[PDB]
């Protein structure tokens, strides 16, 4: 992806505060409960039948943290995304057939988990640049459908 | 289709918007443009600069609408009619540009009420956007 | 939302289906499961064979819901409820798989009814079973 | 870029017998009154206000010849989409900003326009074969947006 030097600072200076025990987890649950279907993947999860238990699972919070590990590792090469995903998309895409919207999806609720835990903190021109990572990295794990 | 837990949902969390409406309404507008700017083709007539008066004057009407949206959730499509021939039979707008906003929405939501923007109230919020624009994008007239 | 337009046409365009309903259900979901093979994981225990009864009956099933839903356009969260229950909570089915099976329904129709299949029934039975796609992926209980 | 060699064989020969003076126009005449929003980017074409006027505005048939001779080509390189689309890519993604999931409509109107006319000859393993034909298209030209 393409960000400026500005936009650089800004991102990598907020993704610094970013808890990595909670939030991974919470955007993976939240994805889990906005988008009901997207809980089929998981079935070997256990208790997904309320919002309050999805949020709580420990296999979710355990899962989101390697979500939020693969998101750090994607900010520490934006110059090869699609290398970096490689092995991460064969995954999504030949094994799991997971659909390139779901990716878009969760990319986008990653971002409102940011917004919800920095307030004021998340701009628009620091949301303007996480959009550019989060959509770079929605499209390096489906190159393998291309 | 709102579930009767969705729309308790969606009027709690959104009546807290209140006096922010022009405010959270431009915030979401400039969130859209910044990030996703071939939205800004829709609105070529416009002053887009950061902070102008054109779109904050704008975003004090989207959230108005979205305010009404509300308090009309069961007859939307009569409500928003108006609306929707705006949208949907002069605009033609790509209803992908509806997804851009509503998440823009939820990203003001979450930003602004953090209290508010429960998992549930958050999936909640999106249905409504989702239906609003949906509406919002068909021709049923 | 459809206009007295599309329910016009698609009244009429379903109402020639008649007795070929199971039929034109049953080509539809071979179809689907032809073009788009991960839709069969959502039938596991399923006999997916060609010219499997099973398929056919299922293919029954799905046509006479369709019926139902066509005389019921004007009150179809109601009369799709618990289509909606299984689809949506039980099954939760994504929607993109609703996109797939609406797109073979039309194939199927353009297949079968070429008279009937024009420009303004296309567009209208394409906003129908986009209608029905979203009360059965939507939970509103 | 793939399909199997039965698949390929099922996909040239229906193509032999399609008629490339009136499928494209039919496709795309489709596309802009199933998906009214698509007409934005015709404005130049003329009436396009009613079914009617849209199916027998002369430039939507002029430019649906087009549309399809493109189809021609890419099914005469179908182990090579992405560079047979390569400069359409840029023009509908960098230049028009034609939103990828249009390509997809448009790929599926004109599988139910080959439906149309072969009614029952139109199989469902020659359909299957022509989905993967249209994914494959719509994939190549959204090509600049990966
Ligand atoms: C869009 C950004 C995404 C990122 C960054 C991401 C990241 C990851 C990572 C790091 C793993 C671990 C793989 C391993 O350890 O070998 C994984 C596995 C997995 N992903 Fe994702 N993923 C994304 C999207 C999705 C989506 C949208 C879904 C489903 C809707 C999904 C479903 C799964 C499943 C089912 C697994 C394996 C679970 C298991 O091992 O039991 N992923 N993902
Ligand atoms: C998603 C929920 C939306 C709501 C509630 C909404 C609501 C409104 C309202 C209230 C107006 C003012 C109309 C009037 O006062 O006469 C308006 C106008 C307009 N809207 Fe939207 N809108 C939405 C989405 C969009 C999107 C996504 C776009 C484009 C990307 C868009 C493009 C426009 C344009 C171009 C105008 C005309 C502004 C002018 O020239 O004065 N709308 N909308
Ligand atoms: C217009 C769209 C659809 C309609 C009208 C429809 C209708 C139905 C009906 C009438 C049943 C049987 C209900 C009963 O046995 O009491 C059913 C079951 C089912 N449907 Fe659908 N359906 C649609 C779309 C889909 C799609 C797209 C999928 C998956 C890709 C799907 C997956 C299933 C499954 C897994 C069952 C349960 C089958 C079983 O285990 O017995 N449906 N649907
Ligand atoms: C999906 C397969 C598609 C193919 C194979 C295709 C093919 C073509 C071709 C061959 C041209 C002529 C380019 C030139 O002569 O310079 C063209 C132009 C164009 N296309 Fe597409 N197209 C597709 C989809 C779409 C879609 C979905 C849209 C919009 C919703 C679109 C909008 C346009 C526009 C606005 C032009 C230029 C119109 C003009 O010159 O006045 N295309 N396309
Ligand atoms: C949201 O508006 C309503 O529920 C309502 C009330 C009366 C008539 N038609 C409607 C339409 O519903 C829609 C429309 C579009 C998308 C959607 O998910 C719903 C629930
Ligand atoms: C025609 O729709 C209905 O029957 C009806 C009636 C009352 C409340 N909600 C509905 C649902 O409408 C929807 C739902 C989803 C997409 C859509 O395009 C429409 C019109």
């Amino acid at each position: 992806v393409h960000l400026t030097p500005e936009e650089k600072s800004a991102v990598t200076a907020l993704w610094g505060k970013v808890n990595v025990d909670e939030v991974g987890g919470e955007a993976l649950g939240r994805l889990l409960v906005v988008y009901p279907w997207t809980q089929r993947f998981f079935e070997s999860f256990g208790d997904l039948s309320t919002p309050d238990a999805v949020m709580g699972n420990p296999k979710v919070k355990a899962h989101g943290k390697k979500v939020l590990g693969a998101f750090s590792d994607g900010l520490a090469h934006l110059d090869n995304l699609k290398g970096t995903f490689a092995t991460l998309s064969e995954l999504h895409c030949d094994k799991l057939h997971v659909d390139p919207e779901n990716f878009r999806l969760l990319g986008n609720v990653l971002v409102c988990v940011l917004a919800h835990h920095f307030g004021k903190e998340f701009t628009p021109p620091v949301q303007a640049a996480y959009q550019k990572v989060v959509a770079g990295v929605a499209n390096a794990l489906a190159h393998k459908y291309h | 289709v709102l579930s009767p837990a969705d729309k308790t949902n969606v009027k709690a969390a959104w009546g807290k918007v209140g006096a922010h409406a022009g405010e959270y309404g431009a915030e979401a507008l400039e969130r859209m443009f910044l990030s996703f700017p071939t939205t800004k083709t829709y609105f070529p007539h416009f002053d887009l600069s950061h902070g102008s008066a054109q779109v904050k004057g704008h975003g004090k009407k989207v959230a108005d609408a979205l305010t009404n949206a509300v308090a009309h959730v069961d007859d939307m499509p009569n409500a928003l009619s108006a609306l929707s021939d705006l949208h949907a039979h002069k605009l033609r707008v790509d209803p992908v540009n509806f997804k851009l906003l509503s998440h823009c929405l939820l990203v003001t939501l979450a930003a602004h009420l953090p209290a508010e923007f429960t998992p549930a109230v958050h999936a909640s919020l999106d249905k409504f956007l989702a239906s609003v624009s949906t509406v919002l994008t068909s021709k049923y007239r």
